[PDB]
């Protein structure tokens, strides 16, 4: 019954065993890669919940300490709430797979990856991604194609390094994680030491060319030990109702998105929604459905905005495709803080504060591979009042932890080593306003607050968040993506860096067809935006303060 | 030279394709 | 552009800045006072939730460690659960403003007060309250008048001190926080060292005179940069249904409320409530919702029990307006505890236990201003079975923390210093029954338990929960208010102290009609009650026992 | 008006006091037994909640540190989340009393047992159970008779010890907690040092004989101070519908349960259920209301399977009453773990891992009697994928704490002491599949992992979960109960042990009529099952490995 599959991923032998462990889950695979074994399980609900209007996908990566031959630290000697590495891995596995479930699928899905053995020499997460791919292949659940994943490094002499170990990553200038399918890249999360855009796109193409072995081995595993495919039928389109609202009350949608004021545009559009629901509420014959006619209109809005963007029309805020929103930059905004910066990009605003301390303030990270001391901490807060809403004021969630790691990824290359600067540093970026990428505003604010506190950072670092809307063979790259546009795009990337090279890159593709040339054009436009922002930043503070802060040890 | 200076790595898929395009041609 | 308003609060230059930070909240103000900068934002939802019958107001006060130029302590090195100080300050900011929002306003309102910088010399709560008033005045949300807040200390040589610093508070005999509008005082939270009622009243009027500057500055700022007022419709009263039930069913409710047995009265009033939801619950296929009829019934009941209280009739339990419920006091109830006491006042019972430890048992408080050690802890527990209900057992809520702090305020003046008593004292008050003010039976029980343990306390302390009902030009002061009389009152004051002076005073006014003479009559009746309860307490234990309990630690 | 009842429970004087404390709870009793005072309150909701289908019963056992005269440790110096002992006592008080409430009673019931004083020489849980019995007898809530509880220790020379102290339990070879009623035994939670089944049953009978004093005292206290009995009338059975469905579909559901294919069964039964719902249900007059027929159909299934088990026909899965599901045992399933084992019993799989550490890794338990270092810990995890479901992935729940303390009790007798093996042992049992008693597959995986790691355990220990279906005067002991069969039974027991004697015993009898003969036949069938499982286990790894694992310290 145990069906074991062995393949070569790079120079590493990967073993994918199914059939023995967890035989009541929809899919369950044990992946052994380089003496790192992870048990990945996928359970899918058999019926959709009544009233379920969203797809409830959950991913839980867990690192059990017994895998490393250790007893958990802490008062209770048991593993507890997810650490930060387990939340970031949970979101690194969640990001690629969610776009690949078919549209209209609303049955609950829960992936649970558990690291059960490790030699402590390599990160256990590319094995959890391989295991998630294999489990979703052998499960039968409606999912689109096997995915693959790979971590890439870069050393000037060797070149790119596939699946670098923890000792290989101590001397490399890149730490990229690329995930994708057989014909498209679906996720990129990377950190770098001022590498050119060419060197950061060659890495994405190297990883894409390298994990095709994972896809081939998960296709053989699915064609050997696969469960029968679920009998799930995608709901059909109301072609008639759509082709109807399109004409009945569609020209007003065109003449409602030509208003740049949010209030006026929203009101005029809302008035149209009501006018047209009533005109053909539900399918015409009975005029029975309610939300149907309201959401067929929401589809004619999405398509209208995209068509306009692609056809070369002013955006929802009147800007062109290459305009960065006006910037207001201030340093020294708080009287008694070591370093402070208020960074505003249009209607996005971040108040970043840098504090310095001694070696006793460093964070003790109890990792699976042992215990480390982190002398840099960037804490990104996103209070609901930044979006004019009421909400929970509690512990940071997955979105804040991931947005703080993107900012830290952007700023990390410039920070001084403990030899150069023997102090702990805690940057705290509070998003006071958000209508865009507040993580990139946190990168800019962090650079400014660190050059204002006196920290000897190598150079000013700025970030820009962009998007791409492809409609057939015509594509448009949008600079400084807004909040409304974040869900309207086909690829939303986020590039941080200095004036010399990229220091972090996050991409999240959703379509097939984004070739290499499109990515080069997008990255060149991101470079020009970043250089503009960096030049406006250098007009306030260009270099670290001559003398350290008045209140710093 | 620093990493930023170095050019297209030899394992870069695009460099391999150019090389095979020269050897084949 | 940022509007900045600068004024002079006593001797401190106070700056209110708006229009620069957090321009996506309904109202936002950055307040700088005595080198303490706090950002306060209020967000009110545009429409109330469907079916909501209560007003959700939430105030969150946060102190960020980087305000003091310090890195947080603890394994995670991040600000997580609010401390006791933050919880108390949020409650303090919440108390004065909830009664001001108009009646019928169900839109969700959230206030967030983040301390962004401090010089560690003053409490940032007063600046937080100033910012709350300014933000609510600029938001446009329906709100009644700008509030002003002030802290008062006392010294026998200087007199009253406005907004004393920590150093001044070290020598001061009073720590009072007053909040109110231009015409009335709405909140008093005091901690005194056996001060006469005249001195406390003088401190409340000093604070009321002082924060008129705050009110004026907020009014001018709202005139300059205030957002247009909200168009909110005060719902009309159904005077037809009101007169209908007060005419046909008028005398029924009064007779019902003359019943003294609780269960008989509830059974007799549920009946009347069914009859009312029958005779008038239908007019045109239903006169109005069932709830609407129960709401006009509640309102009428309320109106009638307050007309009865004011007109001189007996109270719900038969007591006069100067009677303290029958008292049963016992000490040494538990055999192996260091000190114990069971204090019963009517149907409010508190089992209070005092324990002694060494200097290693002191609580390490991590305060924004440093790191202190608490050698006295008072923990107040309110289990749901004290009221006969099945609730949740878990972390203490806002009310438990506030009541425990009030009891600590009412007892802290008698605690010996570490020089004379070098032990750590922990008092735990379990409320076994509650039909009144449990906090003041926790003060009485804490005094008895501390005397029983042997702690050399200066003198016995007692507390009394009082109330005031004011109909028109007539008013009545109610001694030892019940749990049912809490919402009937117009002022709810809780006075604790010894036979020589007041140790704690907490007032909560809701009407704009209470003069100084009314508060002198109120505090005189409260003194009479506190001296009767102290006379009864001294019959059991009068001075601390000559010897410590069997186990010193 | 306090009412006090004294009685002798062995050579101890138990004092029950009611009327003075917590007079607003439905029932409150203060129990003093051997210088341990516990206040137990029970509160019952007056009216069932609408839309409530299950009986909400919760028990909360709290140990207050001031009972021992200590200030609690920790940063907050306040009692917080319940400890493992508190959760385990809560479930020990919850097990005997849940079945005693009438079925169809849906009011919410909450029991709170607070330990208010102790001399640190005996366990307060027996006093907690006595208080629960007395409070429920005084409350008036419908409850099927007073219960009693007792702890039994065993010494070869003394014999049986009733309610042994903490000192008497150090030299004892048994630690049993028996709970029951005047005519039946309803709970047994035992941990023995390889005692024979005769010596394990003689202790459940000594215990049943010795706690009749508690029942007599509770009966007198209730006949002297008990409140009037609630007027709760049980919903009469719908004999009409039951007879009609039984006649029409008796052979139908019979055959439906004579098929072993899991899905096929579900199908055939859903079809007979939907047919049953179609007739006799609906809105037309004469159609029985809503899902009542549907739930009657459930009941008709229950009676069917039980009548099949007692008549000698095959079980739902096809097994006889004396067959143990096929076992697949494996040791050394993970490479870098010190010890590991995969124990499959049909569809119950457990991945048990053993890890060895040092003295620093021993757990610090802050028990009410002091601080104890634990050099052995067992953590049982039950992930929802074990059962093919999606569900929360967070802290361990009551179920997991109890199942891991049962597996700990099963394997405790074989562990070495700190003089033969100076290491800390952590055993983590991951339930990868569950279709039966996962706790006994965790006992067997713990034994196999502890010998695969080289721990000098005295002997192999295995466990078996059993059941007993009594249909009148005929009974049937079922070996290796399935998850489906867990609810059909009338007695579910779990016997862990080696080939020499029993090391743990958990019984939860649910009916009256199980004599000593039926509990001798049942434990003599569980001996046979346990010896068969031990025989199969010894064919893989019999004795601990030659030397401590190479990677281990």
């Amino acid at each position: 019954n145990p069906v074991t599959k062995q393949f070569q991923f790079g120079q590493s032998t990967v073993t994918l065993e199914t059939g023995r462990i967890a035989r009541q889950a929809t899919g369950a695979v044990l992946v052994t890669m380089d003496d790192v074994s992870v048990l990945v399980t996928v359970v899918g609900a058999k019926s959709p919940a009544e009233g379920r209007d969203f797809f409830p996908l959950s991913v839980h990566y867990q690192e059990k300490t017994y895998a490393a031959g250790r007893i958990p630290g802490g008062f209770f000697k048991r593993e507890g709430r997810p650490s930060e590495k387990e939340t970031l891995t949970s979101r690194l596995i969640d990001r690629p797979i969610r776009p690949l479930f078919p549209e209209g699928f609303m049955n609950e899905v829960q992936v649970v990856c558990t690291v059960v053995s490790t030699n402590k020499k390599s990160d256990p997460d590319i094995a959890a991604m391989i295991g998630t791919s294999a489990a979703l292949a052998i499960s039968g659940i409606p999912f689109a194609g096997p995915i693959g994943a790979a971590r890439v490094g870069f050393h000037p002499e060797i070149g790119y390094i596939l699946n670098p170990t923890y000792e290989q990553l101590q001397s490399s200038s890149l730490d990229m994680v690329v995930a994708g399918t057989e014909d498209a890249v679906l996720m990129v999360e990377s950190e770098a030491d001022e590498l050119t855009e060419d060197q950061m796109l060659g890495a994405v193409l190297f990883a894409h060319d390298e994990f095709q072995a994972v896809i081939r081995a998960v296709k053989e595993l699915a064609a050997e030990a696969g469960k029968p495919a679920w009998d799930w039928k995608a709901p059909a389109e109301n072609t008639v109702l759509v082709n109807a609202i399109k004409a009945e009350l569609g020209e007003a949608i065109s003449q409602a998105y030509t208003i740049t004021i949010k209030q006026d545009r929203y009101n005029r559009l809302g008035e149209l929604r009501d006018q047209a629901v009533a005109l053909f509420a539900g399918e015409e014959e009975g005029k029975f459905p309610a939300s149907e006619v309201k959401d067929v209109f929401g589809l004619l809005e999405y398509r209208t905005v995209r068509e306009n963007i692609v056809n070369g029309k002013p955006r929802i805020d009147g800007r062109d495709t290459r305009t960065v929103r006006p910037l207001r930059i201030e340093v020294g905004v708080l009287g008694k803080t070591h370093g402070s910066a208020l960074f505003t990009r249009g209607e996005t605003q971040a108040l970043v504060v840098a504090t310095l301390g001694t070696a006793r303030d460093a964070q003790l990270l109890d990792t699976l591979e042992g215990e480390r001391k982190d002398a840099f901490m960037l804490h990104y807060n996103f209070p609901p009042f930044s979006v004019g809403e009421c909400g929970r004021m509690g512990s940071p969630g997955r979105r804040e932890i991931g947005h703080g790691r993107l900012a830290r990824r952007g700023v990390a290359a410039m920070l001084p080593t403990q030899d150069e600067f023997p102090y702990t540093i805690r940057v705290v970026s509070e998003i006071t306003e958000s209508n865009g990428s507040s993580s990139m505003a946190s990168v800019c604010g962090a650079s400014l607050a660190l050059m204002d506190a006196g920290v000897p950072v190598k150079a000013p670092v700025a970030g820009i968040a962009m998007g791409l809307v492809k409609e057939g063979e015509k594509f448009a790259v949008l600079t400084d993506i807004l909040g409304d546009e974040d869900h309207l795009g086909d690829m939303d990337f986020k590039v941080a860096g200095t004036d010399k090279g990229v220091t972090a890159l996050q991409m999240d593709i959703k379509i097939n067809g984004i070739t290499e040339e499109i990515m080069e054009i997008a990255l060149g436009q991101a470079l020009e935006a970043r250089l503009n922002i960096l030049g406006q930043m250098n007009q306030v503070i260009a270099k670290p303060r001559a003398e350290l802060s008045e209140n710093a040890p | 030279v620093p990493a930023n200076a170095t050019g297209r790595a030899l394992n870069d898929p695009r460099e391999k394709r150019r090389l095979q395009r020269e050897a084949e041609r």
